[PDB]
C-alpha cells in the first residue's frame, strides 16, 4: 500500500526510465516485450502515463532508421 | 419525554425464523409471524417481539398493512405490503334501484388510491405519535389504468411524501428477501427526503430499480438487437451467416440460406428474450446500490433484529444528546453537532479508539453512561454541553448591542448590581 | 484503511523567538531522512537508538539527540546543549548510489512535490 | 495548424455558410498518409498496419488535444482519415477485428476529444476496401467495411458492402462532402416532432407573454406607460461550475451540457412597475431525450435553493421521460452463456459468463462483480452483479429524485411554486409536478407512472391503447391534479404570469 | 386588492364516471350531486384551495351557502 | 395609518419613534434577562462594553 500511494512519482520515474530503454534502437527482444505487454494491461487510469508510453515502444521500434533507403537510394 | 422502554422478554440476540418467500405471504407473517405448519404449536418469529403487533384499518386497502409494535422493547410503528390478491367488495346503494353490489380485484405489490391514503395516515399518526417507523417496502409502483388515473392516485403518491418529508423520529426502511422496489415506489420513500432520520437497508436477495426485467427489455432489448446478439452465440445462425456472405457462390444457395436465417431468427427469440431479462435483472442487485451508495448497508434476514435495536437505540441516544445541544445553541445545524460528538468522542476516549465510533453497541453504551450517570463521573459531556450553552449567551448578548448600540449605557448598570468587589475593581480599571 | 493516510511526509511547524519555521520532514529510506528548512532541502542519515535518541550525521559530524513534548513547548537535546521552540567517484560507486536511490523511489520512497524531479532526472 | 513532425497534416474546417446566419459547425480533420513497401503476408503483415495507424492516431489525438484546448470553437463531430497506400494480402476479418482493438483501447481519449468517425483505406491483394467506424462513447465500435466497385462505365467509382450490414454507404458514390447544423436547428425540429418547444426557446414566449399582459391588466387598471419590450425583460442564466455551486453567466444558446436549463429573470409587470425576479427551471427534451440525471438533479436543486434564499417564485416546465435507465455497455457486448446443453439451447442455461481476456481490461474500472469457477475444464468469471463505470445510469438517480422530491415538497411551502407539462412527465416528473401543487397540463400530454404497452403485457391483452387513456386531461383535470389546461406553452406561460399578477414579488 | 375566492354551486350536477377497460362489465354511470352540500370531492378541493391561496400569501372571501355534509352510504 | 407608515422625511412618524423605543426595551430587557439567568459571564460582559462607549460615560460607570 504504501508503495501504491506515490504511484504518480513511480509513473515519472518509469516514463524516464522507459525514455532511454527503447529510444533510438529500434528493436525489441523477448523480455522487453513481456515486460512492456504486462505495463500496458494497466487498465487502471492512474497508471495510464506508463501504459501509454509502453505501447508508443510497441509501436515504434518497427520502423526504418532512413539508413537502409539513404544507402540504396 | 422519550419513548418507553421495557426490558422485554422476547430477546435481541435471537434470528427470525420465518423468511419471506417469492410465493404470496400474509405481511403478518413477517412481523408477528405464524404457528408452525407441522405442529400445533411451536410459533415460528417474525421481526419483532412476540404478541407486541397491533393493527389498525383491516378491512380498508387491504393491500397494505399498517400497526404499532415492539422491537427490543421499543415501541415502533411498523408498515408492510400484500403480495397476496385481495378481493375489494363495494355495496349497493339503496338510493338507486339499479345498483348492483360489485367484487374488484386487487393485486398485492402495487400502490392504488386508498392504499396509499393508509400510507399516508399511518405516518402521520405515528409520527405525531412521537414513535420511531420501521417501512417493509415490497411496492412496484402505482396503477395506471383508467380507474385509478381516474381515481386519483398521484395525490396520494404525493401525500407519501409530504408525510414523510415531516418526520421527527428515526425512520428505516428495509427491503425484505425476495422483495422488489420499482421506481414510483423509490421516489416517495428515499432515504434522500429526510436524512437526519431516515434510512435504507436491502437484503442480499432483493432488488431495486427504475424499472422492472421486461420493461427494459422491451425497450432496450428490441428484435434487432437480439438478432445481433443471435450472430455472436448461436451455431446455426453463425454457419448459415458465415455461408450467406461468403462471396460468390450462387443465387439459389443465398436465397436457401437467407430463407434459413428467418427461420431461426423466428424459432431462438423466447430464449434469447429470457436471455435478455437475465441480463436486465443482473444489473438491479443490491450491491450495486451499496456501491452507489443508495443503501447504508447489506443486510442478513435472520440477523437484522439484533442490528435494528443497537443501531435504533443508538440514534435515541443520540438524539437526546443532540437535542441538549440544540437547546444550549440553537443555531448549530445537525451536521456540526455530528461532528461534535465525534471531536467531544475522541477527545474524552482518545484517537486509539476513534474506531468505536460505528459500533452501536459500545457508543451506545457510552452514551448511556455519559447521559443516566449523575453524582459519579459528572459527565464530561454535560460540561461540554455547559460551555457551549454559556458560549451561545455571551454571543447573543454582544450580537445584541452590537446590533443596537442604543441601549449600552442601560445594559451595564444592570450587570454592575450582582458582581464582586473584585469584579468591580477589574471593571473599572480595565 | 484508504491509501493517502499513510503518507511519508510531515509538516512541523516550529517557532524559535518569534520566527515561525514552517519545515517539511520525508525520507529517501527507512535511515535516509530530507528535511526542507527555509525553502532549502538537506539530507540527513538518521538511525534510531535504543533510548529514545537519534543518532543523525547532518554535516559531516555525528550527533547524538534526544526530544521532550511538553504542554507547549518542544525541548530538543543536542549533545550538552538544547534549544527549545514554542508550539502554536570512480564510475562504479555512482552506479550502486543512484541504483539504490531510484530503488528506493520505486518502493515508494520519494521526495517532496516541490523538490521531486529535479534531482532524480539527474 | 502548424505542428511539429510536419508529416501529419490537421485541419480546422468551418462549415460555409450566408452571409446571415454565423457559423456554428467547425469540425477538426486528420489527413495523414502511411508510406512503406507492399507487404508479404506469411502471418506477420498485422505489425505494419497496427504500428503506423496507432503511431498517427497517437499524434493526431495529441496535436487535437492541444488545438481544441487552445481556443473556443465548440466542434461536435471529429473525424480522422489514414490512408493505408501498401498492398496486404489479408482477410476482411482480420483487419476488422485488428483496427477494433486498435481503436477501442483508445476509446475513451477520442470520445473526451469528441472524436466520432474514421475512414481507413487499405488495398487488398489490388482492391481498395473502407472501413467505416463510428466511435461514440468508448465501449462499442460500429465497424462497416465496404469495397471499392470500379466496375463501372465511367470514371465513377461505387461503394459496395460484404452482404452483411449493408449499411449507409451502400451506393453512396465515392467522394461526398459534409455538413450539418450541430445544434439549435435540429433540436427545434427534435422538440417540435413530440409536441413541445426547445427548451432556449422559453424566455422570448416569457417576454412575448408580459407584452401580453401589459395589455390584458391594462382594461383593469390606469397603469403607467409600459416599459420597451428591451427592458420589460433581462436575465442571467444560472450554470454548474466544478464544484456544484451557481455561476451567473451570460453566454449563447445551446451551450447545455446537460438536460437541464435555469434562468433568473428580471421583469416589469403591471404590479411592480419596477422589479420582479424570478426562477424557471426546464428540461431538455433533446438531451438523452427527457431522463433525469445527477447533474439536472443538481441544477434543479441549486436553483430553488436560490430563489427559496431570495424568496422570490419557482417556475418548472417539464418535458422528461423519468429517471435514467441503461446497463453497461462493454459487458453487454462481451459476455458468454453457458447452456445446459450447447446444441439445443432450450433446455435451458446455467449462467453467463466472461473469459479472462476481456475480465482482465475491465474490471479495475469498478464495473463488474464475477467469480471465478472450472467447468468443462476452462476457467471462466461467472457474472454475479453489473455496476456499469458510465454514471448517471444507477440507483444514484434514485437517490437524486428523492433529493428534488423534498425540494419541491419544500418549496411549497417557503414560496411560490409553479409548474407546466408540455410533452409528457414520467414517474419523478409527473411527482415534482404534484409537489408544485399548482399544475398547468397541455392537451396531448399526460403525467403517467406505468405504460401501457406493460400494463396491457401484465393484462394480457390490448387494454390501453394511448396513454391519454390514463394520464390525459379526460383523467387529470376531472380528478383535480390539473389546475388549469392549455393549448401550448405561450397559453401555458402567460396563465403563469397572469397568476403571479395575483402574487406578491416576494414571501417578504 | 387580490383575494381568494370559495363559492357554492346550488344547481344540481351530474358526475360523468366513466369504465375501466380493465374489465369488460364495467359500465359509465351518471351519478346525481345536489347542491348546497358537501360531498368527499367537493370538501377536498376546498381544503387544497384554501392552502394553495394561504401559501400564496393572499386574502380570502367565503361565500357559503352550505346545508351540511351527506350522509347517504 | 397609511399615512403614518408610508410617509417619510415628513411628520416622522411617531408611530416608528415609538417602534424604536419598543424596540429599544426589548433588547434591554433581553440583555438583562440573559445575565440574570447566567450571572458567570457578567464579568465577560461589561469588559466589552466599555470599549464603544464615551469618557463620560464610563465616568457615570465608574462613580455609580
Ligand atoms: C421515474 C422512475 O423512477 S421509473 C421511470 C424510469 N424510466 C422509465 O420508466 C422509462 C419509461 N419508458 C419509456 O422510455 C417510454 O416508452 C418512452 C415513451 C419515454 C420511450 O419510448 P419510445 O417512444 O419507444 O422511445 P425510445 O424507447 O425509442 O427512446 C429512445 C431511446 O432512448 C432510450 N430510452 C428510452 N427511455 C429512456 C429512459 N427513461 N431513460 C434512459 N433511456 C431511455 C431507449 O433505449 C431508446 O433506444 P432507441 O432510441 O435505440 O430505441
Amino acid at each position: 500500500i504504501f508503495s501504491h500511494a506515490q504511484v504518480t512519482k513511480k509513473n515519472l520515474l518509469v516514463t524516464m526510465l522507459i525514455d532511454q530503454l527503447c529510444g533510438r534502437d529500434p528493436t525489441l527482444t523477448d523480455e522487453l516485450l513481456n515486460i512492456l505487454t504486462e505495463l500496458t494491461q494497466l487498465s487502471k487510469t492512474t497508471n495510464a502515463k506508463v501504459a501509454l508510453r509502453a505501447r508508443q515502444v510497441l509501436i515504434a521500434s518497427h520502423l526504418p532508421s532512413y539508413e537502409l533507403r539513404h544507402n540504396q537510394v | 419525554s422519550s419513548v418507553p422502554l421495557l426490558n422485554s422478554k422476547d430477546p435481541i440476540d435471537r434470528i427470525i425464523e420465518f423468511v419471506p418467500t417469492k410465493t404470496p405471504y400474509d405481511p403478518r407473517w413477517m412481523l408477528a409471524g405464524r404457528p408452525h405448519p407441522t405442529q400445533k404449536g411451536q410459533w415460528l418469529s417474525g421481526f419483532f417481539d412476540y404478541g407486541s403487533f397491533s393493527e389498525i384499518m383491516q378491512p380498508w386497502a387491504q393491500t397494505v398493512v399498517v400497526g404499532r409494535a415492539r422491537l427490543g422493547g421499543i415501541p415502533v410503528g411498523v408498515v408492510a405490503v400484500e403480495t397476496r390478491t385481495v378481493e375489494l367488495s363495494i355495496p349497493a346503494d339503496p338510493a338507486n334501484l339499479d345498483s348492483e353490489a360489485k367484487i374488484i380485484q386487487q393485486a398485492g405489490q402495487v400502490w392504488f388510491p386508498d392504499s396509499a391514503f393508509k400510507t399516508y395516515q399511518a405516518i402521520k399518526d405515528f409520527n405525531r405519535e412521537g414513535l420511531p417507523l420501521m417501512v417493509f417496502a415490497n411496492w412496484r409502483g402505482f396503477s395506471g389504468g383508467m380507474k385509478d388515473m381516474y381515481d386519483q392516485v398521484l395525490k396520494f403518491g404525493a401525500y407519501i411524501v409530504d408525510g414523510l418529508r415531516e418526520c421527527c423520529q428515526p425512520v428505516l426502511v428495509y427491503i425484505p428477501p425476495q422483495a422488489e422496489l420499482r421506481g414510483g415506489s423509490w421516489v416517495v420513500i428515499d432515504s434522500s427526503i429526510n436524512p437526519r432520520h431516515m434510512e435504507m437497508y436491502a437484503d442480499r436477495e432483493s432488488r431495486g430499480s427504475v424499472l422492472e426485467p421486461e420493461g427494459t427489455v422491451e425497450i432496450k432489448f428490441r428484435r434487432k438487437d437480439l438478432v445481433k446478439t443471435m450472430r455472436r452465440v448461436d451455431p446455426v445462425y453463425i454457419h448459415l451467416a458465415e455461408r450467406l456472405g461468403t462471396p460468390e457462390l450462387s443465387t439459389a444457395e443465398r436465397k436457401e440460406l437467407e430463407n434459413k436465417l428467418k427461420e431461426r431468427e423466428e424459432f431462438l427469440i423466447p430464449i434469447y428474450h429470457q436471455v435478455a431479462v437475465q441480463f436486465a435483472d443482473l444489473h438491479d442487485t443490491p450491491g450495486r446500490m451499496q456501491e452507489k451508495g443508495v443503501i447504508s448497508d447489506i443486510l442478513d434476514w435472520k440477523t437484522s433484529r439484533t442490528f435494528f435495536y443497537w443501531r435504533l437505540r443508538r440514534l435515541l441516544l443520540e438524539d437526546l444528546v443532540k437535542k441538549k445541544i440544540h437547546n444550549a445553541n440553537p443555531e448549530l445545524t445537525d451536521g456540526q453537532i455530528q461532528a461534535m460528538l465525534r471531536r467531544w468522542f475522541v477527545e474524552v476516549e482518545g484517537t486509539v479508539k476513534a474506531y468505536v465510533w460505528d459500533n452501536n453497541k459500545d457508543l451506545a453504551e457510552w452514551l448511556e453512561k455519559q447521559l443516566t450517570e449523575e453524582d459519579g463521573v459528572h459527565s464530561v459531556i454535560e460540561e461540554n454541553i455547559k460551555c457551549i450553552s454559556r458560549d451561545y449567551v455571551l454571543k447573543q448578548i454582544r450580537s445584541l448591542v452590537q446590533a443596537n448600540p442604543e441601549v449600552a449605557m442601560d445594559s451595564i448598570i444592570h450587570m454592575t448590581q450582582h458582581i464582586s468587589p473584585t469584579q468591580r475593581a477589574e471593571v473599572i480599571r480595565i | 484503511l484508504p491509501a493517502h493516510t499513510l503518507l511519508n511526509t510531515v509538516d512541523v511547524e516550529l517557532i524559535y523567538e518569534g520566527v515561525k519555521y514552517v519545515l517539511k520532514v520525508t525520507r529517501q529510506s527507512p535511515n535516509s531522512y530530507v528535511v526542507i528548512m527555509n525553502g532549502s532541502c538537506v539530507e540527513v542519515d538518521v538511525h534510531r537508538l535504543s533510548d529514545g535518541g537519534l543518532l543523525l550525521s547532518y554535516d559531516g559530524s555525528s550527533y547524538t539527540t534526544y526530544m521532550k513534548e511538553e504542554v507547549d513547548r518542544y525541548r530538543i537535546t543536542i549533545g550538552n546543549k538544547t534549544c527549545v521552540f514554542e508550539k502554536e567517484e570512480k564510475l562504479h560507486r555512482v552506479f550502486h548510489y543512484v541504483l539504490d536511490n531510484l530503488v528506493n523511489v520505486m518502493n515508494g520512497y520519494c521526495l517532496p512535490d516541490p523538490f521531486f524531479s529535479s534531482k532524480v532526472k539527474d | 495548424i502548424p505542428c511539429a513532425n510536419h508529416k501529419m497534416h490537421l485541419y480546422l474546417g468551418a462549415a460555409k455558410v450566408e452571409v446571415g446566419t454565423e457559423v456554428t459547425d467547425y469540425r477538426f480533420f486528420v489527413r495523414a498518409i502511411i508510406r512503406h513497401s507492399d507487404l508479404v503476408t506469411k502471418e506477420a503483415s498485422f505489425e505494419y498496419l497496427q504500428n503506423e495507424g496507432e503511431r498517427l492516431l497517437l499524434e493526431a489525438m495529441d496535436e487535437l488535444e492541444v488545438a481544441f484546448n487552445n481556443t473556443n470553437v465548440r466542434t461536435d463531430c471529429n473525424h480522422i482519415f489514414l490512408n493505408f497506400v501498401p498492398t496486404v494480402i489479408m482477410d476482411p476479418s482480420k483487419i476488422e477485428e485488428s483496427v477494433r482493438s486498435m481503436v477501442m483501447r483508445y476509446g475513451s481519449r477520442l470520445w473526451k476529444l469528441r472524436v466520432l468517425q474514421a475512414e481507413l483505406k487499405i488495398n487488398i491483394r489490388a482492391i481498395p476496401i473502407r472501413l467505416f467506424l463510428t466511435n461514440e462513447s468508448g465501449y462499442y465500435l460500429d465497424i462497416s467495411l465496404y469495397k471499392e466497385v470500379t466496375d463501372s462505365r465511367t470514371a465513377q467509382i461505387m461503394f459496395q458492402a460484404y452482404g452483411d450490414k449493408q449499411g449507409p454507404l451502400h451506393g453512396m458514390l465515392i467522394n461526398t462532402p459534409y455538413v450539418t447544423k450541430d445544434l439549435l436547428q435540429s433540436k427545434r425540429f427534435q422538440a417540435q416532432s413530440l409536441g413541445t418547444t426547445y427548451i432556449y426557446d422559453i424566455p422570448e414566449m416569457f417576454r412575448q407573454s408580459l407584452i401580453k399582459l401589459w395589455e390584458s391588466m391594462s382594461t383593469q387598471a390606469f397603469l403607467p406607460s409600459p416599459p420597451l419590450p428591451s427592458d420589460m425583460l433581462t436575465y442571467t442564466e444560472l450554470v454548474l461550475d466544478d464544484q456544484g455551486q451557481l455561476v451567473h453567466m451570460n453566454r449563447l444558446p445551446g451551450g447545455n451540457e446537460i438536460g437541464m436549463v435555469a434562468w433568473k429573470m428580471t421583469f416589469k409587470s403591471p404590479e411592480y412597475p419596477e422589479g420582479r425576479d424570478i426562477i424557471v427551471i426546464g428540461n431538455d427534451i433533446t438531451y438523452r431525450i427527457g431522463s433525469f440525471g445527477p447533474q439536472e438533479d443538481l441544477l434543479f436543486l441549486r436553483a430553488s435553493e436560490l430563489a427559496r434564499a431570495e424568496g422570490i417564485p419557482r417556475i418548472y416546465v417539464s418535458a422528461n421521460s423519468g429517471a435514467r435507465i441503461g446497463l453497461a455497455e462493454e459487458i453487454r457486448h462481451m459476455f458468454h452463456v453457458a447452456w445446459v446443453d450447447p446444441e439445443d439451447p432450450y433446455k435451458g442455461y446455467r449462467y453467463l459468463y466472461l473469459t479472462p481476456q476481456d475480465y482482465k481490461r475491465v474490471s479495475a474500472l469498478n464495473s463488474v462483480h464475477c467469480e471465478h469457477v472450472e467447468d468443462e475444464g476452462e476457467s471462466r468469471y461467472k457474472i454475479t452483479d453489473i455496476i456499469g463505470k458510465e454514471e448517471g445510469i444507477g440507483p444514484e438517480n434514485l437517490r437524486g429524485s428523492g433529493m428534488i422530491a423534498g425540494e419541491s415538497s419544500l418549496a411549497y411551502n417557503e414560496i411560490i411554486t409553479i409548474s407546466l407539462v408540455t410533452c409528457r412527465a414520467i414517474g419523478i416528473g409527473a411527482y415534482l409536478v404534484r409537489l408544485g401543487q399548482r399544475t398547468i397540463q397541455v392537451e396531448n400530454s399526460h403525467l403517467i407512472l406505468t405504460g401501457a404497452g406493460a400494463l396491457n403485457k401484465v393484462l394480457g391483452r390490448e387494454v390501453y391503447t394511448s396513454n391519454n387513456q390514463l394520464g390525459g386531461i379526460q383523467i387529470m383535470h376531472n380528478n383535480g391534479v390539473t389546475h388549469c389546461t392549455v393549448c401550448d406553452d405561450f397559453e401555458g406561460v402567460f396563465t403563469v404570469l397572469h397568476w403571479l399578477s395575483y402574487m406578491p414579488k416576494s414571501v417578504h
